[PDB]
């Protein structure tokens, strides 16, 4: 299946967190609790699965050169439109925390608004315009990219929770060790480096 | 019926003969304060006071109404206190035959007795302390009640005495005690025993459950886990068969029954057998003229879980039915913890929580269902040297305090 | 130009559609009108804040003030309200301060709870009723080397409904005061002329407010007795400006005016039959005196009572006549004092040393039930810390030791 | 001046705050790329904080991000155009890292945390300061990664490579992301051991 | 410190009987478990090198080669012979000249970092470094430069373990992380056809590379010109890393620690299941173009480091899952990943090292799943 | 205040778009020259014509180079804006491109444009050599190259990879001048005109006509280069066109 292959590639081979190194800021910050990480990954998946396909239509129906008119190429509106679309969906996500305020509005805090700037969300949309992903491919890529990010964040939270039984030097505790963990985690994701879609 | 395969029977030399004989005369007896969980004593005696059989020695400030009474009549010869004036033991020199008596009933009325009436007699005599609540292994509050009272009619501790041998001698008292527990319990009485036969109660409330397998099979925590899972909102009570005989004796004769049959066993015991003694009997006097020469350790209780019988603690523990004598000679998961733990728990994870002090996490993994004896094997097999019994209590104490 | 206009219009149209969707989300996912907040059971006490997340903000706006030293952030933890209904769940930051049992009761941090629907909260009644009294000074005498008794006359023939061991609040205005202006008697000024403590001057840019415990039991109607210690620069930090309110209080004299507010406090005497043991130090003599006088003269309590005050020399001791009279008049009460460094002119024949060790050897060491005694303490931080360790080593539970840290 | 240099060592956007990590790990292969990215991040962050401040009092919270991102993307879009028309070679090296400046959390992060709730001039000073700390990290990591991974600093042969006739064999991991992960992690270790005030509690 | 006057029961309910096993005994058991693979590793290392040298040089030309390589003439000085008639003693001696310098460098350099963390942080030295040092020395090519061995152990000991608090407090395998460091930092010395044999000027592809090129038919020992039978790979009479070659030697050591309870048989079982399932699945699907689809399970077993990793490194208690159910899941992912990387990853001939590292990251999630489902059974009172 | 939010967002959205739109439309032309000179610098470099600076490159490109369009399906010149045709964009659109089968797509190029641009080098008024853009995926990324073939249509004059993404050192040596110089004098086709350019593991036989040494320790990237030429040096690539050049 072409779709199954794209989906596996966007999770494991092209893991936005551990393969492309996108979205590291929230990934290294909110990684402490698996539950919070799972909620964020779930929230990130929803945002990605909606953002890429929405931008696909806007680019191919409006912003693609010679789409609206012959000789008019409003491609230059690509960066602003995509981020704006991602940003719009974030406000709804913030509003939605009326049901999930305890687990995520508070755990994320300042970072809930910043989910709009995760490189994974912007980067994923950018790859959909360089490549030639159909709308069906756009959904599989967006969902696939999100799932790969959630696996890493949920995995990094699992490792961090396991490490409560550790004697980490102070000064390295928290951000310093987390950077080393992601660097070590990326080593094991290099198992997919050669894989061919 | 319920068979246990995950566990370990320690092959320690010197198993008892399983024949009841008369132990050395005991002229000293004590109650160990630290044995009762979360007990802040209100002393009712001073050194030199004369006490009767079932006279109150001290009371619990944090468990109002619970009376800890003497096992014997005599004189209070010392009140040992430790760091921060923690009451270690109240030693009473046996000397006399005075006793406090109580009401007696016919055997056919015990099942019908009023619950409050049963509680009053048990509390005044001091036998209420035989019950311990899981969660937390504390003496039950006077005003509290439990839907499940577990009778431990089996002993899979190494070198333990056979309950059938003891209960057969007191068939009438044991059955009478079960009848009393039938009226005391809000729900059912679980008589957890081995396959052999024991005297039975005709009450519909009393159910017999057979457990077979290695050591952990005979612990009340294991039985509770399989028959009545315990939590903060589901509290069970535990009582051993020898205390049940005492309960039956109290409501049949109106007197506190303090006699006990304990296994004196171990590699350095010349004639390992069952001996008749009294509650809190001095272990220094009990094993006198019965041990091989050399530097030995007397343990109140089993080698797996038990107290070093030295100094202020050299007396038979309240919940101990055996005396074991021996010669003085991190959590890297090796399949060690899982092999000796038959409960539905993740041992290499719960124990990590106890080591880390993660009180909230340990509760989720089932710490509240546990007593120290339930983790003795995990301590035994730990390549790292940890004492999970201590870690468990520290977590449990934290839960009680913060809650 | 041409494509530019085309881009500008498609962009504006697209963003606006997004805004329209966002507004649609606002209408359906966040409907809101106005929230009613119930204070206790009184309709008069009630806040109609439109929903906005905080409670401490809505409450401050309405007129009720709860301590909020940090000002939100979940740092001080002094903002605590019982939100029995409403408020959702306890956030982990709040749990850092609120215990599980307390949170289960309904304890919450106001600065952390979001007002999102009508909620009922239970606030202490004492907060609503705070009364201002522009008093006239009666006495400002030096009780000791660095302690002044300030006696204030309550106006109009009124009196303060305060509790024993309670405290009030003094609101001094902006002022520049020179220590040379102070009225330190010759008996005590030996140390003051020695270190040249008179050199100090206090300057305050804005009006300030502080708290001071009472040293008059409630029946002393008319007057708010208080004991104040001058806050001279610290011994390990000499290079600092001096005290601001204490310097102002010392600057006051007879006939001066001083505005207060109050009462407040939770360092009250427990209503039981247990023996009471009081351990005072320095200005700590104010709450101890009010407690002892309240329990001998107003409650006429027969419970066993002892007082153990720590001083450096006989001159430092004060209120000796009052405790001596009470000790003589009442057989249940005995007081003592220990001098850490008795003077040659003292000819002291009593306890010498620190009161932690005086008390242990004299009374608590051989006491059969040190655990069954209520302990009330107020004194220097070093003295409180030493006594608590000594009591704990005697098996005294935290529930039996009530402190008055200033 | 003190406010500008505070986010260098006191509240570094990558060490104390958790912003801009994505760009640090991607462009630190050469000091040249890192430096151009830092100036670009400095230019956008300072202006973006400035514009949001002018309209902070007049911004609706529901469409707050939309308003802000429109400002941030617009500045980066213009900067990309300037780079393409002038400095075309430099634009080419940066690839998508120009567009990715938009997702750099420092730009929107300081825009929300600081520019709103704050004055435009001081907001501008805050944006410049974070770019310095962002560049303090970018340049420190770029130094080790280029020196060991390429044997070169700013394209200048510092360490002769065996392939040129020299003795140094480049470390291939220094060219990959994990090296950046480790270097930043060790950099935070040094800062928080030289500044215990920033240490995190157990 | 100090001494005090009276005891409490907590301290009296000590352990009064405990098991003989301790951390010290666990590590020495594992250290001895790899001795059979190690001793053979040297004999094979010398035999392959000596055979290759005779296929490449002869007469005075061989003498010049022997004189220009300290490994060769040091063997001659001590009584060995580089001629093809050399016996087992000379082959083992030559292999030792390669292994021991690597092992000494790794032991000392890694030991320095271990003591340094312990000295500064006032910790007692831990015996776990015995396993990391020996294993790291056994998973590298015989020709590995010492300065690269020093860098590799430093990454493994420091970056992977010490900064996490040392032995028992990390999550990633330390020894494989050092190999991974060298693998990506200096790939040329730990990859290709020039590193697995100590015969200077010799180029020879190992079995996995040869199979990936031309399948089972390409399996040839160039030095001997002879086919590489399955028996050769099992015993380790094949080119490779010192210690991994003999699947037989590794099984012998693995049996003892497994019987002793030091190594998890659920993890080892999981690895075998994961490999067999995926390897057989590829066999069935088939591929007219990828020769690796058709490698059978028994060939996957005796090639590369599958045996060494499965027995002595995938079984690492600290980095593996702590739940019996998780242990099964943990092992299967290793087995699947190794085959996946072996078959469908063009760049890498082996995937064990990378596979365990991937599995290390996810062992904690598997445990979490097992435990969270357990909590739900408990919150349901076990349906009682 | 719905009115306030709409006013600010609409007002900012149009105006910001205006600054962005003015910047993009205005600077596009400058960008256009910059993009063109980049390709001209490469075509001159491979042709062996040294040029330096925009003034020299443009003057010399016009003097010596004549871009032309070619239809792959027929190998015949077509008329069009050779100077502007964007084969990359064409290959992405079904109108001016085709989709390749697994058998046809040897170089891993997903699609192949119906028309691809070529460049003719003219020493005088006659074409002394032809430059063909060829691309195919290596191990890590798509690699684009220019190949300058002499009038024979078989002998290759120059090679240059102007866009590639591979590990420097192991696989990134397609930029290495020594490796590229090895192609000069090589034959693109064999005796029977079948793609024959071969990348040799271990080193080509001395005097090899179609033997170029592969990248040491970099077989996978060297395989991609071979796959690049096998598609473009064939029927579906430039095969038919070179047959016409050939004779
Ligand atoms: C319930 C309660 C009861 C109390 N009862 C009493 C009582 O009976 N008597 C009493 O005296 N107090 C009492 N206090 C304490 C009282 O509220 C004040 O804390 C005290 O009087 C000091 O007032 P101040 O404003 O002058 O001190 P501050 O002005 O806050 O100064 C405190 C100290 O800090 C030093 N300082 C100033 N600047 C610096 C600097 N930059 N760095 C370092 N140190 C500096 C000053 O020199 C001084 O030594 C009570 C408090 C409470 C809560
Ligand atoms: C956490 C991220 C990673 C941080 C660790 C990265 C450190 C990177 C560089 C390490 C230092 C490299 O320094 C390295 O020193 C060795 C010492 O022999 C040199 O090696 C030199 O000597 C040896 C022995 O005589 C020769 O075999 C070798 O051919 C020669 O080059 C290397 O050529 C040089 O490159
Ligand atoms: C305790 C450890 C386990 C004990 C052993 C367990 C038994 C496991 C058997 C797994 C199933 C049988 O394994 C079987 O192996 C043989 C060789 O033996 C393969 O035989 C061959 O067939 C395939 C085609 O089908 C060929 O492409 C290939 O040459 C080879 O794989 C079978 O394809 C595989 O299906
Ligand atoms: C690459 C191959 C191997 C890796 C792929 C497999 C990964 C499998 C793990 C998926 C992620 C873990 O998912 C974990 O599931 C458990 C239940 O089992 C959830 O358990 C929890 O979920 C709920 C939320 O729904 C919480 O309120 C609550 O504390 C608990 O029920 C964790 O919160 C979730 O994070
Ligand atoms: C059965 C067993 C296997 C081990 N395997 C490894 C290993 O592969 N690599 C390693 O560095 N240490 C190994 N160790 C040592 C130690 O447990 C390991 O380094 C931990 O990861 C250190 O926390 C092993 C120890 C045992 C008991
Ligand atoms: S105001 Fe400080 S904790 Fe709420
Ligand atoms: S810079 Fe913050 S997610 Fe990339
Ligand atoms: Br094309
Ligand atoms: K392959
Ligand atoms: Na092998």
């Amino acid at each position: 299946e072409h779709y199954i292959s794209l989906l596996v590639k966007s999770i494991f081979i092209e893991n936005m967190a551990l393969s492309f190194f996108l979205g590291m800021c929230t990934f290294l910050a909110v990684s402490k609790k698996v539950k919070t990480s799972f909620g964020l990954g779930i929230a990130v998946i929803v945002v990605l699965t909606i953002s890429v396909p929405v931008n696909n239509l806007v680019y191919n129906l409006v912003l693609k050169p010679d789409a609206l008119v012959e000789g008019v190429d409003l491609s230059f509106l690509n960066f602003i439109t995509f981020i704006g679309v991602i940003a719009a969906l974030v406000q709804i996500l913030e509003m939605i925390l009326d049901r999930f305020f305890p687990p995520l509005y508070n755990a994320l805090g300042i970072f809930l608004p910043l989910i709009t700037v995760n490189c994974a969300i912007f980067g994923g949309v950018s790859f959909m315009v360089q490549r030639d992903y159909s709308f069906a491919e756009s959904v599989v890529y967006g969902f696939g990219s999100g799932v790969g990010w959630m696996l890493a964040i949920v995995a990094l939270a699992g490792i961090r929770e396991k490490m409560k039984y550790s004697d980490v030097p102070p000064g390295l505790r928290g951000l310093g060790i987390t950077f080393i963990t992601a660097g070590l985690m990326a080593l094991g994701f290099m198992s997919f480096s050669g894989v061919q879609l | 019926m319920i068979t246990i395969k995950k566990g370990l029977d320690l092959p320690i030399a010197g198993t008892p003969s399983q024949v009841i004989s008369d132990g050395k005369a005991i002229k000293k007896v004590a109650l160990l304060g630290e044995e009762y969980v979360g007990m802040r004593p209100t002393m009712h005696v001073r050194v030199g006071d004369e006490v009767k059989k079932a006279q109150i020695l001290f009371e619990d400030k944090k468990n109002p109404g619970v009376k800890f009474t003497s096992p014997v009549s005599g004189k209070v010869v010392e009140i040992n206190r430790g760091a921060k004036r923690v009451l270690q033991s109240v030693v009473i020199e046996v000397a006399g035959d005075d006793q406090v008596t109580f009401d007696k009933f016919e055997a056919n009325q015990l099942a019908s007795l009023n619950r409050d009436a049963i509680k009053t007699q048990l509390v005044e005599s001091g036998l209420w302390t035989a019950f311990r609540t899981r969660p937390f292994s504390k003496v039950p509050a006077i005003d509290s009640t439990s839907e499940a009272i577990f009778v431990t009619a089996m002993d899979t501790n190494p070198l333990a005495a056979e309950p059938t041998v003891v209960i057969n001698e007191q068939s009438e008292a044991f059955v009478a005690g079960l009848d009393v527990l039938s009226a005391l319990t809000t729900g059912k009485v679980y008589v957890c025993k081995k396959g052999t036969s024991l005297p039975r109660s005709q009450q519909p409330n009393v159910e017999e459950h057979v457990f077979d397998g290695p050591h952990p099979a005979g612990l009340a925590g294991t039985h509770m886990h399989f028959l009545y899972p315990v939590s903060a909102d589901h509290v069970a009570w535990s009582i051993n068969y020898q205390d049940v005989i005492a309960v039956g004796q109290l409501f049949l004769t109106g007197e506190l029954y303090t006699q006990r049959v304990v296994s004196l066993a171990g590699p350095v015991v010349n004639k390992p057998r069952l001996v008749r003694t009294v509650m809190g009997a001095s272990l220094e006097q009990l094993v006198d003229s019965e041990i091989m020469p050399g530097e030995v350790r007397i343990i109140s209780g089993s080698v797996l879980s038990g107290t070093k019988a030295t100094g202020p603690h050299a007396y038979l523990g309240r919940y101990h039915l055996q005396v074991s004598v021996l010669r003085e000679g991190s959590m890297v998961p090796i399949g060690n913890y899982e092999k000796v733990m038959p409960l539905d728990m993740e041992p290499t994870l719960l124990l990590r929580d106890l080591c880390a002090g993660d009180s909230d996490s340990a509760v989720r993994l089932g710490a509240l269902e546990l007593d120290e004896e339930d983790l003795a094997l995990c301590t035994f097999v730990c390549p790292g040297k940890y004492e999970y019994g201590q870690l468990l209590r520290e977590c449990l104490d934290k839960i009680e305090k913060e809650g | 130009m041409s494509t530019i206009i085309f881009g500008v219009v498609m962009f504006t149209l697209i963003i606006l559609a997004l805004v329209l969707v966002i507004l649609f989300a606002k209408s359906k996912l966040v409907p809101t009108g106005d929230i009613t907040i119930s204070i206790n059971g009184d309709p008069e006490k009630a806040i109609v804040t439109q929903p906005g997340g905080k409670l401490l903000t809505a409450l401050a706006g309405a007129g009720v003030f709860v301590s909020s030293a940090c000002g939100g952030g979940g740092s001080c933890g002094q903002c605590r309200v019982k939100i029995k209904s409403g408020g959702g769940d306890i956030l982990p930051t709040e749990l850092d301060h609120i215990s599980k049992g307390e949170a289960r009761e309904g304890e919450r941090l106001a600065c952390q709870v979001a007002v999102k629907a009508d909620m009922d909260l239970e606030l202490p009644e004492e907060i609503f009723g705070v009364k201002k009294w522009e008093c006239t000074v009666i006495s400002n005498d030096n009780k000791a080397t660095f302690i002044k008794e300030l006696k204030l006359a309550i106006p109009d023939g009124e009196s303060v409904p305060f509790r024993a061991g309670g405290y009030i609040q003094i609101e001094a205005p902006a002022h520049h005061v020179k220590y040379a202006d102070f009225d330190v008697p010759e008996k005590y000024r030996g140390d003051w002329d020695k270190f040249n403590l008179f050199r100090y001057e206090s300057k305050v840019d804005e009006p300030i407010i502080r708290a001071y415990s009472m040293a008059n039991y409630p029946e002393e109607f008319g007057i708010i007795m208080l004991n104040v210690r001058i806050a001279t620069p610290p011994p390990n930090n000499p290079n600092v400006p001096p005290g601001q309110m204490s310097s102002y209080i010392w600057s006051l004299k007879a006939g001066d005016k001083c505005t207060i507010s109050g009462p407040f406090g939770e360092f009250f005497a427990k209503d039981t039959d247990a023996e009471m043991v009081f351990i005072g130090g320095g200005a700590g003599m104010a709450p101890m005196r009010s407690h002892i006088f309240d329990q001998l003269k107003r409650l006429k309590s027969k419970r066993k009572m002892s007082y153990w005050y720590g001083a450096r020399s006989k001159r430092e001791m004060f209120y000796v006549e009052d405790f001596d009279g009470l000790a003589a008049e009442n057989d249940n009460f005995v007081w003592h004092c220990a001098l850490s460094d008795p003077q040659p002119e003292d000819n002291w024949t009593g306890y010498t040393g620190f009161i932690h060790n005086v008390l242990y050897e004299n009374y608590l060491k051989d006491h059969e039930a040190p655990e069954d005694c209520e302990y009330y303490m107020c004194g220097p931080p070093m003295m409180n810390a030493a006594v608590i360790n000594m009591l704990k080593n005697l098996g005294v539970e935290e529930e039996n030791i009530l402190l008055d840290d200033f | 001046k003190k406010s500008v240099l505070a986010p260098v060592l006191d509240n570094n956007p990558i060490a104390l705050q958790v912003l801009g990590v994505c760009s640090a790990l991607a462009v630190t292969t050469k000091l040249e790329t890192a430096f151009v990215m830092t100036l670009a991040v400095m230019f956008v962050t300072a202006l973006s904080n400035f514009f949001v401040s002018l309209i902070r009092n007049h911004i609706p919270n529901s469409v707050r991000i939309i308003v802000q991102m429109a400002i941030i993307a617009s500045l980066v879009i213009v900067v990309d155009q300037i780079l393409k028309a002038y400095l075309y070679d430099i634009s080419k090296q940066l690839s998508v890292f120009v567009g990715l400046i938009i997702t750099n959390c420092i730009v929107m992060g300081r825009a929300e945390a600081f520019a709103m709730k704050s004055e435009p001039i001081p907001s501008f000073i805050d944006g410049i300061g974070n770019g310095l700390g962002y560049g303090f990290v970018l340049m420190t990591v770029g130094f080790f990664r280029e020196l060991l991974g390429s044997g070169k600093l700013f394209g200048l042969e510092v360490l002769p490579l065996i392939s040129n006739g020299g003795w140094y064999q480049p470390n291939g991991l220094m060219l990959l992301a994990p090296s950046a992960f480790f270097l930043i992690g060790f950099m935070i270790w040094a800062i928080r051991t030289f500044k215990p005030e920033q240490v995190e509690a157990k | 410190a100090t001494l005090f006057y009276t005891p409490g029961l907590v301290t009296k309910r000590s352990s009064h009987v405990r098991d003989s096993v301790d951390l010290k005994r666990i590590m020495i058991m594992v250290w001895l478990a790899v001795f059979p693979a190690m001793f053979w590793g040297m004999y094979n290392a010398g035999g392959q090198a000596i055979a290759a040298l005779n296929h490449l040089y002869s007469g005075d030309q061989l003498a010049a080669i022997v004189a220009g390589n300290w490994h060769y003439w040091l063997t001659e000085m001590l009584g060995g012979t580089m001629s093809s008639d050399a016996g087992w003693g000379s082959k083992m001696l030559l292999g030792a000249t390669y292994f021991l310098p690597i092992y000494a460098t790794v032991f000392i350099v890694g030991g320095f970092w271990e003591v340094l963390f312990c000295m500064v942080r006032k910790h007692e030295v831990n015996e776990g470094f015995f396993v990391t040092s020996i294993l790291f020395a056994l998973i590298v090519p015989p020709t590995l430069p010492l300065w690269q061995a020093a860098l590799g152990i430093t990454f493994g000991v420091v970056v992977a373990k010490e900064v996490f608090g040392g032995t028992g407090r990390n999550f990633l395998n330390p020894a494989l992380a050092g190999r991974a460091f060298l693998f990506f930092a200096y790939p040329a010395q730990i990859s290709g056809d020039l590193v697995w044999t100590a015969a200077d000027g010799y180029s020879g592809a190992t079995a996995l590379s040869q199979w990936a090129q031309g399948g089972a038919g390409a399996l040839i020992n160039n030095a001997t010109g002879q086919t590489i039978t399955w028996m050769d790979a099992f015993i380790g009479n094949i080119p490779g890393s010192i210690g991994e070659v003999s699947t037989l030697a590794l099984m012998i050591g693995a049996a003892f620690i497994v019987y002793m309870g030091i190594a998890s048989w659920r993890i080892i079982g999981g690895v075998m299941i994961g490999m067999i399932l995926l390897s057989t699945l590829f066999n069935v699907i088939g591929s007219d173009t990828n020769a690796m689809f058709n490698m059978p399970w028994h060939w996957h077993l005796v090639l590369g480091g599958f045996a060494f990793g499965m027995f002595f490194m995938a079984t690492d208690p600290v980095s593996a899952s702590f739940t019996n159910s998780g242990k099964w899941a943990y092992g299967i992912l290793i087995g699947v990943m190794c085959v996946l990387i072996r078959v469908v990853n063009p760049a890498y001939p082996e995937g064990m090292m990378l596979a365990i590292l991937f599995a290390n990251l996810f062992a904690p999630l598997f445990d979490h799943v097992v435990v969270e489902r357990n909590i739900k059974r408990r919150l349901a009172r076990y349906g009682k | 205040s719905i009115k306030k939010t709409l006013f600010v967002v609409i007002a900012l959205s149009l105006v910001c778009s205006i600054i962005v739109s003015a910047a993009a439309v205005g600077l596009r032309d400058k960008q256009k020259e910059n993009a063109a000179l980049d390709k001209q610098s490469k075509i001159l470099q491979v042709a062996g014509i040294e040029a330096k600076g925009s003034k020299q490159i443009v003057e010399l490109f016009n003097k010596s180079i004549e871009p032309r369009l070619v239809d792959f399906n027929t190998g015949d010149f077509v008329e069009g804006d050779a100077a502007n045709y964007d084969q990359r964009k064409a290959a992405k659109e079904a109108s001016e491109s085709i989709k390749l089968t697994a058998e046809q797509d040897k170089a891993k190029i997903q699609r192949r444009a119906n028309v691809g641009v070529v460049y003719l080098v003219k020493d005088g008024d006659k074409t002394s050599k032809v430059i063909l853009p060829v691309h195919g995926n290596g191990l890590w990324s798509m690699m684009y190259a220019f190949v300058a073939v002499e009038t024979d249509g078989n002998t290759v004059s120059g090679l240059t990879y102007y866009e590639q993404g591979e590990t420097p050192g192991l696989g990134g040596e397609v930029e290495n001048p020594a490796w590229r110089a090895q192609w000069v004098g090589k034959k693109l086709f064999d005796e029977n005109h079948k793609p024959a350019i071969k990348i040799v593991k271990g080193g080509a036989p001395q005097g090899s006509e179609h033997g170029v040494d592969g990248l040491s320790g970099a077989t996978l990237t060297s395989n991609g280069v071979q796959n690049t030429f096998d598609f473009w040096l064939g029927d579906m690539g430039f095969g038919p066109f070179l047959t016409k050049v050939r004779d």
